[PDB]
C-alpha cells in the first residue's frame, strides 16, 4: 500500500474526488472561522473599549472582521464606544444583520453547504464532464480553468474595491487618526496620484483593488481565450496539475511573507485600534513624543486622552511576550483599570531627573534615574550592594500629575522604588491580577501572534514549493 | 609553456606593486574613509563618531570628519 | 461504479516503532514548555 | 502551572500514537 | 515632482539595464561566435 | 584566445594579487 | 504580409496585417486620432467640473487647464482664471472632432474599400492610391500634411499678434504682442546663441513672447515652402538617393538610400521621440511658454515624463523599426 | 458517466481544448515585458515602503493617516 | 535554430565547470559577495558604526576582521550605493556599512543560484534531485539568520556581522538576550546536527569494517553486528541513506523555526513556575535560576559597549555581581 505520507495521491488522477477534497477543506476552513469567532464572542468584555480593547483580550479574528465593517453585536454593544443605533432602516441596510453573530451564522451555514457538496462530489466521481469527447482517461485543461478562476476572482476583487470599500454599497473600512483615538468604519475614495502608494494611507487600498481588479479581469479574459505556447507548455508541464500545486504554494508563501511584513511594520490594513501598537512605536518614542508635545502645547496633564497614554505602556508592545506564555495579555500583567498619572522625580537638591525607559530587548533593566543633561543622579543598586549614588542616600520624592495619584507626593523609599520601576516600564497604571490569576509576566498582542505564526508558515511553505517543483520537473524520474 | 611567462613576469609584479603603492601612498584611507592612525582621535577628540541619524548620515560623518 | 484509484495504506512494524519514538520524544521535549 | 498543560501534553502523546497504531494494525491484519 | 531619491532610483534602472545588457550581450555574442 | 576560462582565471587572480600586495604593504606599517 | 520575420501572422502583432491595406490603414489612423482627441476634451470637462476659483491652478492638479490658460482662455489681468466656460467650449469641440474622426474610421474600416488599389479607376479615390515603394506617391502626402501643420502654426502666430493675443508673462496679462522678426536672432537659439550668451537648452531660453511668436512665423513660412516643394515636385533628389547609410544590408556604408514601410515608420517614430525630448527641455527650463502662474515652478516630473517617452520612441521604436526595415531591404 | 445538465453546460470549458498549445513561442515574448513591468512596480513599492524612495509629499509613516 | 537554442546549447556544453542557466545568477552574485567580504575585511572599518577596528589597515587579526553591520539609526534601509543615504558617494557608503548589505544580498542570490544549479544538474544527469532538497536547509538557516532576524529587530545592526569573533559575539548576544539554549527548536537543531555527525562517523566505520575481501560491503554482517551490539540496525540500504540525508536537514529546519521565533522576541526565556517558586522563597536554587543570573550579568556587562548607539550608562552599583 501507499506510505502514510502519500495517502492523498489517490485523488491525483481523479478530478472529481480532487474537487471533493478541496470542497471538504473549504468546509473545514469556514467552520473554523465561525467557531473561532463564536468563542471570541463568548469570551469578551465590551464594557471597556479604552483600557481593555480587543487586542488586549486575546482576540484573533475579531480585528480581522472589524477591519472592513463589522463592529456591533446583536446584544447591542459596538466596539467603537457607543451602543449601536439601528441606523439601518431600509433594504441595503442589512447592517443590523451582519453583526458578529450574523457573520458567524453565515460562515457555519457555508461550512455545512460545502460539506454537503463535498460528499456529493465524492460519491459522483465519474461525471461525464471530467472525460473528454472520446477518451476514457479524465483530462482537464488547466490553462483555461485558470482563466475562468482568475476572471471570477477579478470580478470579485473589482466589486470589493469599488462597492464595499468606497462605501457606495458597503460599510467601507476602518480608518483612524495617527494616534489611534477615533476609529470609524467609513468609505474611502480612490485617487491615482502617487501618494496612494503610501502604505499607511487607506486611499491606496481602494485604488489598488479597483485597478488590480480590472487587471485580473483582463488577465482572466486573455487566459480564458489564449492557448499556451509549446515552449512554455512543455517546459512547465502544463498538462500536469503538480505544476499548479508548486506555483500556487510558492505564491501563497510569498503572500504570507508580505502579510507578515505589513503586520509587523504596521500599515493602513493593520490599524493599532484593532491589532494594537507595533514594536517600533515604542522604540521611536512615538506616543511619548506626541504626549510630551501635547502637554507642552499648554494642555494640562489630566487632560491627556487615556488611549494615548495606554499606548505608551511597554506592556502593550508585541516584542515583550514569549513563545509559551499563553492566552490573552490580561492573563499577563493583568487588566488595567486606571492611570496613576504622570510621575516626576526629584532628588535632595531639587533637580528634576528622569528614569530611562527599558528598551524592547531587555527582559529586565537596571533602574537608573539620570539628570536630563546625561549625568546619572540616582539609581537602585543591584539586589544587595553598597552604593554611592543610591535611592535613599540621596533621597528622592515623586509627584504625580493627573490620574489616580494626582497631586500626591510619595517620599517613602519603597513607594518611590515601586513607582520608579513602573516609570521605567512606561506609564504607571492600575493593574488587576486577582480576577484572572495573572502571572505578571507579559504576553504578546494579536499582532505578534500573527507575525510569528505566519512567518513560520511562509518558511515551511517555501520548502513545500521546492519539493513540489522538484516532483513536477523530475516527473519521469519520480516513479 | 614559455610564451605566457614573459607576459606574467612583466605584469604580475606590476600588479603587486600597484596594490603596494595603493596602500603606501595613503590612497586607501581616502578611498575607504579609513582613519589614519592619528585620525582616530585628535589630541583630545576621544569621543566616538557614531551616526545618530539615518537621513543625513554622510553629512553627519562630514561633520565627524 | 467502483473507483479504480483506491489503494490501501501500508505501515510495517519498524515504521510503527520509528513513529512512536518520534512522537514520544517530541512529547517529552515539549511538555516542559507546555506546562510552562 | 497551566491547567491545560497536562491536557495538551496528553493529546500530543495520544493522537499521533493512535493514528500510527491504527495504520499498523490495519496493515498487519492484511497479509 | 521628482525628488533626489526618485532620481537615484531612475539612475539605478539605467545602471541595472546596462549591467544586464552587457552580461546578456556577452553571453549571446559569444554563443553566436563559436556556433 | 579569450576563453571563458581565461576570463574566470583572470577575474579571480587579478584582484587576488592586488589584495595580496596591499596586505603585504600593511604588514610593514608602523 | 510583406514581412517574413518569424511571427507575421500572430494576433498580438495583427496590425502588421494592414501593411498594404490602404483603406483599412487609413481607417485605423482615423480611429486612433479619435482616441487622441477624445482624451483632451473629456479631461478638460472633468477638470472644469472640479475647478475652484480661490485656489490657483498649480495647487489643483490640472494637466490640461494650464495649457489653455496660457493662451488667454478665460483669464484676465494678474493671471487668475475668471470664466471657465471657454475651457468647456474647447472640450466640446474636441468631442466633435473625435466624433468626426471615429465616423471616418468606421467608414474606412468597414464600408470603404479595403485596398485602394481596388478603387474603380479614377473614382475620386484612385487619386489617393499610394504604394510603400514609389516615392512620388508619398511625396504629395508629406506635402499636404505639411500644408496643414504650417497653416496651424501660422494661425497660432496670427492670433497671437493681431487677435486677442496670448498671456505674456512679463507684461502680466493677455496682450497682442508685437512679433520680433530678426531671423538670425531666432535661428541662433537652435545652437544656444541666446542674446544673453550661449545657453545649454536650445530654443528654451527665450525670455519674451516676441521671440516665440517670430519663431512660429518663421516655422510656418518654412513649412509652407516645404509643402510647396514636396507637392509640386514629387521626384527623388540626390539628397535622398545617394546618401551614406550604415547597415548590415551591405556591411558598411552604402549610398543606396533605401525605402521601405518599416523604414518610413522608423523615421517618423524617431522624429516623435526627438520632439518628446525637445519638449522635455522646454518644459524644464522655458517658463515663458509655461508661466509658473499656471504650471507651477517645480516642473521636473513633467520634464522627466517627456524624457522617458522621448527615449522610448527615439531609441526603442526607432531602432526596432529601422533594423526591421533594413533587414527587409534584402528583397 | 452521468450526463447531467450542469455537465452539459460546463464540459466545453472543462476539456474542449484539452492538451492544445500553439507551436513555437507564441505570446511568450509579450509576457516577458509584463513580467519586467511588474518587476519594476513591486520594486518601487518596496523602496517606497523602505523609505529608500521618498515621493514628494508622501510621508511613508503614521503621519499620513491625517485626514480621517 | 534561433538565438535562444544556440545560447542554451552553449550554456550546457561540457567545460571544466558547468555553467547552465543558473550560472548567470550564481557566478556574478557569488563572486560579488565574496569580493565584498574581502574588501570589507581588508580596507573598510567599522569605526563609525560600532566604534571598532575591524580591518587589516586598522591592524586587526584574521580572527578579528569583520564586515560589520550598518549603524542602528538606519533601521532596515537597503543602503543602495545610490540611495538616500549613500547618494552615490562610495566612501560614505562604505563607512555607513553598506558593504554588509552588499555581501548579504548577493549571498542570498548566490544561494538561490546554487539551488537552481543543483536542480539543473540533476535534470541533465537524470536523477532525483535530493541534493537540492538537502540544500534547502542551509538556505533556511541563512534566510532566518541574516534576513528575518535583523528584520524582526530594530535594525540591521543586530544581524551577525560577517566575521569570526563577530559571529561569536552574536552567539553570546543571543544567549544573553534571548536565552536561546533553552529554546526547544534550537535543541532539535543541536540534536539534528550531532546526530548527523554520529551517522556519518558510524556509517563510515561500518562500511570500512565490513568490506569484502576483493555494493561492496557485507550488509548482513553489519546488520547482525549492530543488532547484537546496539539492539537495532538498518536492514534496508535505501532507508539508511535517506535517513542520513533526513536527519541534519530536519535539524536545520527546526533551528530555523527557532530563530524566526526569537526574531520577534517570541522567545522561551523562562519557566513561569520556576520564577514564581523562586519569588516565594530565596533558598530555592536550581541550575535554571543560575542560568538566569548569568543572562542578567551578560546583558548588563555587554550592553554598554555592544549597543554603543544607545548611550547606555550603568554605574558600578547597578551591575549585577556575585557579591
Ligand atoms: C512541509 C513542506 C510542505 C508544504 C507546506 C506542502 N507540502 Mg505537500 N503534498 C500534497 C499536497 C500539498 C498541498 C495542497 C499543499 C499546500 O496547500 C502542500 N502539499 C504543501 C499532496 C499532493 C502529496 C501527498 C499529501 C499527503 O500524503 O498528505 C498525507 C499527510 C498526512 C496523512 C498527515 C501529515 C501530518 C501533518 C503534520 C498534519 C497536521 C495537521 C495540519 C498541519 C493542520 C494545519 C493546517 C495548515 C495550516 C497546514 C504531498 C506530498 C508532500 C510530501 C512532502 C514531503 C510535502 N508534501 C511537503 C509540503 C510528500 O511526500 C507528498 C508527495 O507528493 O509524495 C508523492
Ligand atoms: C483549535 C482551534 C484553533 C486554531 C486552529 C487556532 N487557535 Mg488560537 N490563539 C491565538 C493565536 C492563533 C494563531 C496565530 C493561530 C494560527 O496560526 C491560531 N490561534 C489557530 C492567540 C491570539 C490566542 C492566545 C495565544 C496562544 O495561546 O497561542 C498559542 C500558544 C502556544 C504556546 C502554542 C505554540 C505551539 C507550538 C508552535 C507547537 C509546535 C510543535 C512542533 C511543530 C512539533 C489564541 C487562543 C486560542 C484559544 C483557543 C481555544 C484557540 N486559540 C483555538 C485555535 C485561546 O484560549 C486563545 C484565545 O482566544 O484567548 C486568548
Ligand atoms: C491585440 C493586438 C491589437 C491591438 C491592441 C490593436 N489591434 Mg487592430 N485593427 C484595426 C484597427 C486598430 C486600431 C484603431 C487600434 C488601436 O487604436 C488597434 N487596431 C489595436 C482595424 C483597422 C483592423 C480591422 C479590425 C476588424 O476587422 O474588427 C472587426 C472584427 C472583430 C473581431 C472586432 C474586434 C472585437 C474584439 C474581438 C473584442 C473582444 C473583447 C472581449 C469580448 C471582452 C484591425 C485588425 C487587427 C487584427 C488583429 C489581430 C489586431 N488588429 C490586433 C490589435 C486584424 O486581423 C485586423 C485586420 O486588419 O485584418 C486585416
Ligand atoms: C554641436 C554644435 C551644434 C550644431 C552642429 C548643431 N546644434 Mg542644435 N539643436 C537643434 C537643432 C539642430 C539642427 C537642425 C542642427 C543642424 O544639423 C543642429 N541643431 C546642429 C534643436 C532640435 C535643439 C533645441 C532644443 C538644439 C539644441 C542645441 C543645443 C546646442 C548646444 C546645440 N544645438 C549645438 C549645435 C541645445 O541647447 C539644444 C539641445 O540640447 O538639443 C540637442
Ligand atoms: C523648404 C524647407 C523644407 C521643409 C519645411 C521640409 N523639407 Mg523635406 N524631405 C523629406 C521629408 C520632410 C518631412 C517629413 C518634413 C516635415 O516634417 C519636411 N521634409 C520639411 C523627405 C521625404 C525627402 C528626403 C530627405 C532625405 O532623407 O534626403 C525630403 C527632401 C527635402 C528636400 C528639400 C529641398 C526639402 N526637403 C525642404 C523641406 C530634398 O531635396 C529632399 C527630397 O525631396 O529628396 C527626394
Ligand atoms: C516601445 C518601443 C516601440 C515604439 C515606441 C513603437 N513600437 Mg511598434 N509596431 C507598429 C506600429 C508603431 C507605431 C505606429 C509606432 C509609433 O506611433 C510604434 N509602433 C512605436 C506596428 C506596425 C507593428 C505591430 C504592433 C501591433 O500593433 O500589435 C509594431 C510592432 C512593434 C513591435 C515592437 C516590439 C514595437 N513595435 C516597439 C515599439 C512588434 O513586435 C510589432 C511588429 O511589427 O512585429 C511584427
Ligand atoms: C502548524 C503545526 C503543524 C504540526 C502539528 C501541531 C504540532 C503540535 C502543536 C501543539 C499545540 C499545543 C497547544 C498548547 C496550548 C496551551 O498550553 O495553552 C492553551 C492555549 C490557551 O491558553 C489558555 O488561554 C486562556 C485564555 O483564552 C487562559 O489564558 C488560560 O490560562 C490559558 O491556559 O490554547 C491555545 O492557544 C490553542 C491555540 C494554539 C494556537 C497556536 C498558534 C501558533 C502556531 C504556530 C505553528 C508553528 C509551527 C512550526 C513547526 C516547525
Ligand atoms: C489534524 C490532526 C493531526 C493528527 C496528527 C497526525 C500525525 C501523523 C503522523 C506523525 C508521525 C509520523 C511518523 C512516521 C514514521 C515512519 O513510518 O517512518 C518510516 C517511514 C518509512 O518510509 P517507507 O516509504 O520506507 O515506508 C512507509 C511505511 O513504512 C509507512 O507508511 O519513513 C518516514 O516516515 C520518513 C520520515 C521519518 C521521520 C522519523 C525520523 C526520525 C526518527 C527518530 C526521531 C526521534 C528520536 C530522537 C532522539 C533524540
Ligand atoms: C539625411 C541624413 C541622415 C539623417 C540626418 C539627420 C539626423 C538629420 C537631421 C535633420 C533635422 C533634425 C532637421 C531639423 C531641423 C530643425 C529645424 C530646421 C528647426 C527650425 C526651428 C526654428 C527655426 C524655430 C525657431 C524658434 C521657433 C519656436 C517657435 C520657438 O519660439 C523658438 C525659436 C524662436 C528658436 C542619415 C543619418 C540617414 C544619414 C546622414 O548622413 C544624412
Ligand atoms: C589559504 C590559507 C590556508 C593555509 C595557509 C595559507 C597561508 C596558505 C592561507 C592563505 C592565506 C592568504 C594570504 C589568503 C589571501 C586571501 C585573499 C585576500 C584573497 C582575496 C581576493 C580578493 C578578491 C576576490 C576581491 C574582489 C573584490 C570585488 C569583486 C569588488 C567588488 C566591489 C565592491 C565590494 C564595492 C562596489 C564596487 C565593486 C567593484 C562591485
Ligand atoms: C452539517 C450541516 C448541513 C446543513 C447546514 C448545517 C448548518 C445544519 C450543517 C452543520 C454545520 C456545522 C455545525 C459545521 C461545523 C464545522 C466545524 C466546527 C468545523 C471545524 C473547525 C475546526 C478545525 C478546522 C480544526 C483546527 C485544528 C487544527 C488545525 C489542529 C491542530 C492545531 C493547529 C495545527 C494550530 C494550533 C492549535 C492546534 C489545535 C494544535
Amino acid at each position: 500500500g501507499l506510505p502514510w505520507y502519500r495517502v492523498h495521491t489517490v485523488v491525483l488522477n481523479d478530478p472529481g474526488r480532487l474537487l471533493s477534497v478541496h470542497l471538504m477543506h473549504t468546509a473545514l476552513v469556514s467552520g473554523w472561522a465561525g467557531s473561532m469567532a463564536l468563542y471570541e464572542l463568548a469570551k469578551y468584555d465590551p464594557s471597556d473599549p479604552v483600557l481593555n480593547p480587543m487586542w488586549r483580550q486575546g482576540t484573533f479574528v475579531m480585528p480581522v472582521m472589524t477591519r472592513i465593517g463589522v463592529t456591533h453585536s446583536w446584544s447591542g454593544w459596538t466596539v467603537t464606544g457607543e451602543p449601536w443605533v439601528t441606523q439601518p432602516g431600509i433594504l441595503g441596510a442589512h447592517l443590523n444583520f451582519f453583526s458578529y453573530e450574523g457573520v458567524i451564522l453565515m460562515h457555519i451555514l457555508a461550512a455545512g453547504l460545502f460539506f454537503l457538496a463535498a460528499v456529493w462530489h465524492w460519491i459522483n466521481w465519474d461525471l461525464d464532464i471530467y472525460y473528454p469527447d472520446g477518451s476514457s482517461e479524465p483530462a482537464s485543461d488547466w490553462p483555461k480553468i485558470f482563466g475562468l478562476h482568475l476572471l471570477t476572482l477579478g470580478i470579485v476583487c473589482f466589486g470589493f474595491g469599488s462597492l464595499h470599500l468606497t462605501g457606495i454599497l458597503g460599510p467601507g473600512m476602518w480608518v483612524s487618526d495617527p494616534y489611534g483615538l477615533t476609529g470609524h468604519v467609513q468609505g474611502v475614495s480612490p485617487d491615482w496620484r502617487p501618494f496612494a502608494f503610501d502604505p499607511y494611507n487607506p486611499t491606496g487600498l481602494v485604488t489598488h483593488h479597483i485597478s488590480a481588479g480590472i487587471a485580473l479581469i483582463i488577465g482572466g479574459i486573455f487566459h480564458t481565450v489564449s492557448r499556451p505556447s509549446e515552449r512554455l507548455y512543455n517546459a512547465l508541464s502544463m498538462g500536469n496539475v503538480e505544476t499548479v500545486l508548486s506555483s500556487s504554494v510558492a505564491f501563497v508563501a510569498a503572500a504570507a511573507f508580505v502579510m507578515v511584513g505589513t503586520m509587523w511594520y504596521g500599515s493602513a490594513t493593520t490599524p493599532i485600534e484593532l491589532f494594537g501598537p507595533t514594536r517600533y512605536q515604542w522604540d521611536s518614542g512615538y506616543f511619548q513624543t506626541e504626549i510630551q508635545r501635547r502637554v507642552q502645547s499648554g494642555q494640562t496633564w489630566d487632560q491627556i486622552p487615556e488611549k494615548l497614554v495606554f499606548y505608551d505602556y511597554i506592556g502593550n508592545s508585541p516584542a515583550k511576550g514569549g513563545l509559551f506564555r499563553t492566552g490573552a495579555m490580561n492573563s499577563g500583567d493583568g487588566i488595567a483599570r486606571a492611570w496613576e498619572g504622570h510621575p516626576t522625580f526629584t532628588d535632595s537638591e531639587g533637580r528634576e531627573l528622569f528614569v530611562r525607559r527599558m528598551p524592547n530587548f531587555f527582559e529586565t533593566f537596571p533602574v537608573v534615574l539620570t539628570d536630563k543633561d546625561g549625568v546619572v543622579r540616582a539609581d537602585i543598586p543591584f539586589r544587595r550592594a553598597e552604593s554611592r549614588y543610591s535611592f535613599e542616600q540621596k533621597g528622592v520624592s515623586v509627584s504625580f500629575e493627573g490620574g489616580t495619584l494626582n497631586g500626591q507626593t510619595f517620599t517613602d523609599a519603597p513607594s518611590v522604588k515601586k513607582y520608579a520601576r513602573k516609570a521605567q516600564l512606561g506609564e504607571p497604571f492600575e493593574f488587576d491580577r486577582e480576577t484572572l490569576g495573572s502571572d505578571g509576566v507579559f504576553r504578546t498582542s494579536t499582532r505578534g501572534w500573527f507575525a510569528f505564526s505566519h512567518s513560520c508558515y511562509a518558511l515551511l511553505f517555501f520548502f513545500g514549493h521546492w519539493w513540489h517543483g522538484a516532483r513536477t520537473i523530475f516527473k519521469d524520474v519520480f516513479e | 609553456s614559455i610564451r605566457y611567462w614573459i607576459i606574467h613576469t612583466i605584469t604580475v609584479p606590476m600588479l603587486f606593486l600597484a596594490g603596494w603603492l595603493f596602500v603606501s601612498t595613503g590612497l586607501a584611507y581616502d578611498v575607504f574613509g579609513t582613519p589614519r592612525p592619528n585620525e582616530y582621535f585628535d589630541q583630545a577628540r576621544q569621543g566616538l563618531p557614531l551616526v545618530t541619524d539615518r537621513y543625513e548620515g554622510k553629512q553627519q560623518i562630514d561633520e565627524f570628519t | 461504479t467502483p473507483n479504480p484509484n483506491k489503494q490501501p495504506v501500508e505501515l510495517n512494524r519498524a515504521s510503527l516503532f520509528i513513529g512512536l519514538l518520534l512522537v514520544l520524544v517530541l512529547a517529552l521535549l515539549f511538555s516542559s514548555y507546555f506546562f510552562n | 502551572v497551566n491547567d491545560l498543560g497536562a491536557i495538551a501534553t496528553a493529546l500530543f502523546v495520544f493522537i499521533p500514537c493512535v493514528f500510527l497504531i491504527l495504520l499498523y494494525a490495519q496493515t498487519a491484519s492484511r497479509g | 515632482t521628482i525628488t533626489p531619491s526618485l532620481q537615484g532610483f531612475f539612475y539605478s534602472i539605467l545602471f541595472g539595464a546596462i549591467v544586464l545588457g552587457l552580461l546578456g550581450g556577452g553571453f549571446i555574442f559569444f554563443s553566436q561566435k563559436d556556433k | 584566445i579569450y576563453t571563458v576560462r581565461w576570463l574566470a582565471v583572470h577575474t579571480l587572480g587579478v584582484p587576488l594579487v592586488w589584495f595580496l600586495g596591499a596586505i603585504a604593504s600593511m604588514q610593514f606599517i608602523n | 504580409t510583406s514581412v517574413l520575420s518569424n511571427f507575421e501572422n500572430e494576433w498580438w502583432a495583427g496590425n502588421v496585417r494592414m501593411t498594404d491595406l490602404s483603406g483599412m490603414l487609413l481607417g485605423a489612423h482615423l480611429c486612433h486620432a479619435a482616441l487622441m482627441s477624445v482624451v483632451p476634451g473629456a479631461f478638460i470637462v472633468q477638470e472644469v467640473a472640479r475647478y475652484q476659483p480661490g485656489v490657483s491652478l498649480p495647487d489643483q492638479g490640472m494637466i490640461f487647464m494650464p495649457h489653455l490658460a496660457a493662451l488667454g482662455v478665460g483669464v484676465g489681468a494678474g493671471g487668475e482664471i475668471v470664466d471657465t466656460y471657454p475651457f468647456f467650449v474647447i472640450g466640446v469641440l474636441h468631442f466633435f472632432i473625435a466624433a468626426v474622426c471615429c465616423a471616418a474610421g468606421l467608414f474606412h474600416t468597414f464600408r470603404g474599400e479595403t485596398d485602394l488599389n481596388d478603387a474603380p479607376d479614377d473614382s475620386y479615390a484612385a487619386a489617393f492610391r499610394y504604394e510603400w515603394d514609389d516615392f512620388e506617391s508619398l511625396s504629395t502626402i508629406v506635402g499636404h500634411h505639411l500644408v496643414f501643420i504650417s497653416v496651424a502654426c501660422l494661425i497660432f502666430a496670427v492670433n497671437a499678434t493681431y487677435g486677442t493675443g496670448m498671456y505674456d508673462i512679463n507684461t502680466d496679462t493677455v496682450h497682442q504682442i508685437s512679433p520680433n522678426l530678426n531671423p538670425i536672432t531666432l535661428i541662433g537659439y537652435l545652437f544656444g546663441f541666446t542674446p544673453d550668451g550661449w545657453s545649454g537648452a536650445g530654443m528654451a531660453a527665450v525670455n519674451n513672447m516676441e521671440d516665440v511668436i517670430g519663431g512660429h512665423f518663421l516655422i510656418g513660412v518654412i513649412d509652407l515652402l516645404g509643402a510647396a516643394f514636396h507637392i509640386l515636385y514629387r521626384k527623388p533628389t540626390p539628397l535622398f538617393t545617394k546618401h551614406p547609410v550604415f547597415s548590415p544590408a551591405n556591411g558598411g556604408w552604402s549610398n543606396v538610400g533605401m525605402l521601405n514601410s518599416e523604414l518610413i515608420l522608423s523615421w517618423s517614430v524617431a522624429s516623435v521621440g526627438f520632439m518628446g525630448i525637445s519638449s522635455s527641455l522646454f518644459i524644464r527650463y522655458c517658463d515663458v511658454a509655461y508661466p509658473p502662474v499656471f504650471h507651477g515652478v517645480d516642473r521636473t516630473g513633467a520634464a522627466t515624463l517627456q524624457l522617458i517617452l522621448g527615449l522610448v520612441w527615439m531609441l526603442g521604436g526607432g531602432l526596432w523599426h529601422g533594423l526591421r526595415g533594413e533587414r527587409l531591404y534584402a528583397a | 458517466p452521468k450526463q447531467t445538465w450542469w455537465g452539459d453546460v460546463l464540459k466545453g470549458n472543462n476539456n474542449s481544448e484539452a492538451g492544445k498549445f500553439v507551436p513555437g513561442w507564441g505570446t511568450t515574448p509579450v509576457m516577458a515585458g509584463f513580467v519586467v513591468m511588474i518587476t519594476l512596480l513591486l520594486l518601487i513599492m518596496l523602496q517606497v515602503y523602505n523609505h529608500t524612495i521618498v515621493l514628494d509629499g508622501v510621508d511613508a509613516g503614521w503621519t499620513s493617516l491625517g485626514g480621517f | 535554430r534561433g538565438w535562444f537554442d544556440v545560447l542554451d546549447d552553449w550554456l550546457k556544453r561540457d567545460r571544466f565547470v558547468f555553467i547552465g542557466w543558473s550560472g548567470i545568477l550564481l557566478f556574478p552574485c557569488a563572486f560579488l559577495s565574496i569580493g565584498g567580504w574581502f574588501t570589507g575585511t581588508t580596507f573598510v572599518t567599522s569605526w563609525y558604526t560600532h566604534g571598532l577596528a575591524s580591518s587589516y589597515l586598522e591592524g586587526a587579526n584574521f580572527l578579528t576582521v569583520a564586515v560589520s553591520t550598518p549603524a542602528d539609526s538606519l533601521g532596515h534601509s537597503l543602503l543602495l550605493l545610490w540611495g538616500p543615504e549613500a547618494q552615490g558617494d562610495f566612501t560614505r557608503w562604505c563607512q555607513l556599512g553598506g558593504l554588509w548589505n552588499f555581501t548579504t544580498l548577493h549571498g542570498v542570490f548566490g544561494l538561490i543560484g546554487f539551488m537552481l544549479r543543483q536542480f539543473e544538474i540533476a535534470r541533465l544527469v537524470g536523477v532525483r534531485p535530493y541534493n537540492a532538497v538537502a540544500f534547502s536547509g542551509p538556505i533556511a538557516v541563512y534566510v532566518s539568520v541574516f534576513l528575518m532576524y535583523p528584520l524582526g529587530q530594530s535594525s540591521w545592526f543586530f544581524a551577525p556581522s560577517w566575521g569570526v569573533t563577530s559571529i561569536f559575539r552574536f552567539l553570546l548576544f543571543a544567549q544573553g538576550f534571548h536565552n536561546l539554549t533553552l529554546n526547544p527548536f534550537h535543541m532539535m537543531g543541536v540534536a539534528g546536527i550531532l546526530g548527523g555527525a554520529l551517522l556519518c562517523a558510524i556509517h563510515g566505520a561500518t562500511v570500512e569494517n565490513t568490506l569484502f575481501e576483493d555494493e561492496t560491503y557485507s550488509m548482513v554482517t553489519a546488520n547482525r553486528f549492530w543488532s547484537q551490539i546496539f539492539g537495532i540496525a538498518f536492514s534496508n540500504k535505501r532507508w539508511l541513506h535517506f535517513f542520513m540525508l533526513f536527519v541534519p536537514v530536519t535539524g536545520l529546519w527546526a533551528s530555523a523555526i527557532g530563530l524566526v521565533g526569537i526574531a520577534l522576541n517570541m522567545r522561551a526565556y523562562d519557566f513561569v513556575s520556576q520564577e514564581i517558586r523562586a519569588a516565594e522563597d530565596p533558598e530555592f536554587e536550581t541550575f535554571y535560576t543560575k542560568n538566569i543570573l548569568l543572562n542578567e550579568g551578560l546583558r548588563a556587562w555587554m550592553a554598554p559597549q555592544d549597543q554603543i548607539h544607545e548611550n547606555f550608562i550603568f554605574p558600578e552599583e547597578v551591575l549585577p555581581r556575585g557579591n
